[PDB]
């Protein structure tokens, strides 16, 4: 659309402040496309994968790696 | 062919006219320029100290490194958490790089860049017209939360960007007066230990030399007659003017100046819409405003009486 | 012409050809430490910002929409245009239909 | 708006250091024989009386000029171009003339 | 009348039939977060005194 | 002075939600259909338009 | 107690929060009666004036309280290679709902 | 040393007294000469003044 906006894959222009912004607007996610590497009050799985704290050593696996269940970071 | 190493780039000793002490002095931290031309109101100002690294050279995040008072001059190392910037009220810090600083300022009068709790204790004011600038046709104090999203261009805090180049010489001699010693009828140097010192000198005749201990010079008397700096100083030193150039004024690198101006998108308010009534060839509109708010009329013929 | 628009001039923002001329006068230095005392007129541009008026997006008359890069007037109307049409034959129906 | 860039200033003490002409925008260049410079470190050089220091004076576009600049521009008669939305029967046409 | 005094209008200060024609315009939010965009005339009461 | 309190907007999703008059004083009520509010924590409801 | 100003800012400071609100509120300087004056004299006149009383026991109104909606934090959803997961923190019981198919 | 202002205070920071004092003092910012300076400059003309 308008050079102050971006355009998505689903014909939805959205503001350019909404991109990159850490949050999903357009259906596909095409704002959080590319970007740039988050710094991550968040755990980092092994492969780069940011995780919300809560979710380390809850019993579930969670990255892609496992690394949130791996008995070298989580001790028993 | 810009370089952004900084081991061969070394801050210096400034001259401006508003120390702490509210005289002129010389200070390791002096404004050479303020940039205020920022529609979000940040400044960016250049100051002989260089931030963002150490002693060393070497790129560390909160530390800067600054000329010292002594004679026996080097480079001294210091934490960021000490620079303070104020223009009216305090400055909220943005970014710093080597010479480069960007704040967030109220207006004000002056600028304001001090070492604050500290051996130095110094600061250096500038002066500069600092206004509260806006963007689009209704001002406001803070922008708000829903508004048009129009144009407009803001530093960006990112320290990558650049926005043009300051060229970068060899610097010239500094003629410390403690490496002098006039006792009795004759005059003497003394170097500091181990450096090597160049004299020039004039007793009867101009002669020079390169010398490290202290030795006699012809037979004059007075200590004004001639000097010694160090040598060996190839570290590139900005142009300012209070500095004497060296003989050579090549320019011998170049960096960059960052927080380059970029075009964002930023909300303006949005008025309230006038209430309109009509009579027979014309309209009165009611207006209601808080801020300042800008009306413009004009009519659609060959006689545009624009108001 | 110092002190009014056009202090600096140059073909490009890039271009190495700048060519300036404010009132520059070095004064002599008084003082102990080395300076380079100057005096010099205040920035045109800056002058002439302050003493704009108002842009042809709020003058130009006919509601003649200026707009810039490509620089025109957009959906203005101040005369007629003459406009031949050569319509085709096939929309044209026999008079009986 | 300019920069005004200040050079760092020469001296020459016991000589003489007149300057030649430069191509920077706005260069002035002026030459002061009576000078004793100091600095944080006391005299700049030996000599007493009979020094010189070179002001040197030249004007630069500001770092911000890539977005706050004025272009001047000389127009000339200006060509007209229209969009028509023209229909006929059951047939509509855009075209740009 | 929006913007003049008598803006607001009550039979009583503690009354609950209050009486009022300030002119709320509520605008269509185009944030993202949750949000009540509205404009209004200024009180009368202030324009008055 | 009025006080021209706001209340919490109402939000329902995949579903109309027209209001009813009020006898509160000067009541302006306005029907948005196509929000996406945003708390801290993220979109507040499930249906995308 | 406050100044003359533009604006009013509530902060915390100092704090694990460290974190500030300013509101753009036109503070005038108040004076009583038909002259204008920094601070109060210490021998005046002693005319009629209303102040806000500092004791928290005095009401002037009422504000309404009303029970809170939800508030849906989006970490409470896993999205997985290509489904969802909901999990809840500790053990709490949250409310889902979900129309994607119905 | 002080700044332009409509008052003047002297203080005493933290302690056992902590108190403070204010007046009422038109204090404005004065120029010596016939050209208005913030600052004086490094260089000017040197002339007579009383401090
Ligand atoms: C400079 O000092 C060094 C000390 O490392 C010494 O070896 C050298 O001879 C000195 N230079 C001259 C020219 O004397
Ligand atoms: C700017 O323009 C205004 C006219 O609105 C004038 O009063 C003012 O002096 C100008 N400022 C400067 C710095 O020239
Ligand atoms: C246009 O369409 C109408 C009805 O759709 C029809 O009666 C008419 O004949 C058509 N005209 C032409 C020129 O085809
Ligand atoms: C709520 O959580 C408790 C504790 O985990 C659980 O026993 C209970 O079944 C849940 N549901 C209700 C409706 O109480
Ligand atoms: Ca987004
Ligand atoms: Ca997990």
């Amino acid at each position: 659309c308008e050079p102050s906006q971006f355009q998505c894959t689903n014909g939805r222009c959205i503001t350019l402040l909404w991109k990159c912004d850490g949050d999903e607007d357009c259906v596909d996610g095409s704002d959080e496309k590319n970007c740039v590497k988050k710094t991550c009050s968040d755990f980092v799985c092994n492969n780069g994968q940011c995780v919300p704290s809560r979710w380390k050593c809850d019993g579930d696996p969670d990255c892609e790696d496992g690394s949130d269940e791996s008995p070298e970071q989580c001790h028993m | 062919s810009i370089t952004d190493d900084f081991t061969l780039t070394s801050p210096y000793l400034g001259f401006c006219p508003y120390c702490r002490h509210s005289a002129p002095c010389f200070s390791p931290i002096k404004i050479e320029n303020v940039w205020d031309e920022s529609d979000d109101g940040s400044i960016r100002i250049q100051v002989s100290a260089q931030f963002g690294y150490n002693q060393a050279g070497t790129a560390d995040v909160t530390k800067f490194r600054y000329m010292s008072y002594d004679h026996d001059h080097d480079i001294k190392e210091d934490s960021m958490e000490k620079i303070a910037i104020s223009t009216s009220g305090p400055c909220r810090r943005l970014g710093h790089k080597g010479y480069f600083l960007l704040a967030q300022c109220p207006p004000g009068d002056s600028v304001t860049v001090s070492i604050t709790s500290g051996a130095s204790e110094n600061s250096c004011t500038v002066e500069k017209k600092i206004r509260r600038k806006f963007v689009g046709r209704e001002e406001y104090l803070f922008p708000p939360v829903q508004g048009k999203l129009v144009k407009c261009h803001v530093y960006d805090r990112l320290k990558e960007t650049s926005a043009g180049y300051i060229t970068m010489h060899r610097p010239g001699p500094h003629a410390y007066k403690s490496y002098l010693k006039e006792a009795s009828g004759e005059v003497y140097i003394k170097p500091p230990s181990g450096k090597n010192v160049t004299y020039e000198c004039k007793c009867g005749d101009y002669s020079t030399g390169i010398v490290s201990t202290q030795t006699k010079m012809n037979g004059c008397t007075k200590a004004r007659q001639c000097i010694a700096y160090k040598l060996d100083q190839t570290k590139w030193v900005f142009n300012s003017p209070d500095l004497i150039r060296h003989t050579d004024h090549s320019v011998q690198g170049k960096l960059h100046i960052p927080f380059r101006l970029t075009p964002t998108v930023c909300p303006v308010p949005l008025a309230h819409t006038p209430t309109v009534t009509k009579w027979f060839k014309g309209i009165t509109l009611h207006l209601t405003a808080t801020r300042p708010t800008l009306l413009t009329t004009r009519k659609l013929g060959l006689r545009a009486d624009a108001t | 012409k110092p002190g009014a628009f056009g202090d600096i001039q140059a073909s490009s923002l890039d271009a190495t050809d700048i060519v300036a001329r404010t009132d520059i006068r070095l004064l002599k230095p008084s003082v102990k430490n080395i300076h380079v005392p100057y005096t010099q007129a205040v920035s045109g541009y800056e002058m002439w910002k302050n003493n704009s008026g108002r842009p042809l997006q709020e003058t130009a008359p006919f509601g003649c929409k200026i707009e810039v890069e490509p620089l025109r007037a957009s959906n203005c109307a101040y005369g007629h245009i003459p406009i031949s049409i050569d319509i085709p034959d096939a929309a044209f129906v026999r008079s009986s239909e | 708006k300019f920069h005004t860039v200040i050079p760092s200033p020469q001296v020459k003490c016991c000589g003489s250091l007149e300057c030649k002409a430069s191509s920077k925008a706005d260069y002035t260049c002026r030459v002061f024989g009576g000078v004793y410079p100091f600095m944080w470190g006391g005299a700049q050089c030996f000599c007493d009386s009979e020094n010189t220091q070179l002001s040197e004076a030249y004007v630069e576009f500001a770092p911000d000029c890539t977005i706050d600049h004025a272009v001047a521009l000389k127009v000339h008669t200006a060509a007209l171009k229209v969009g028509l939305r023209i229909v006929y029967g059951n047939t509509t046409a855009h075209l740009d003339t």
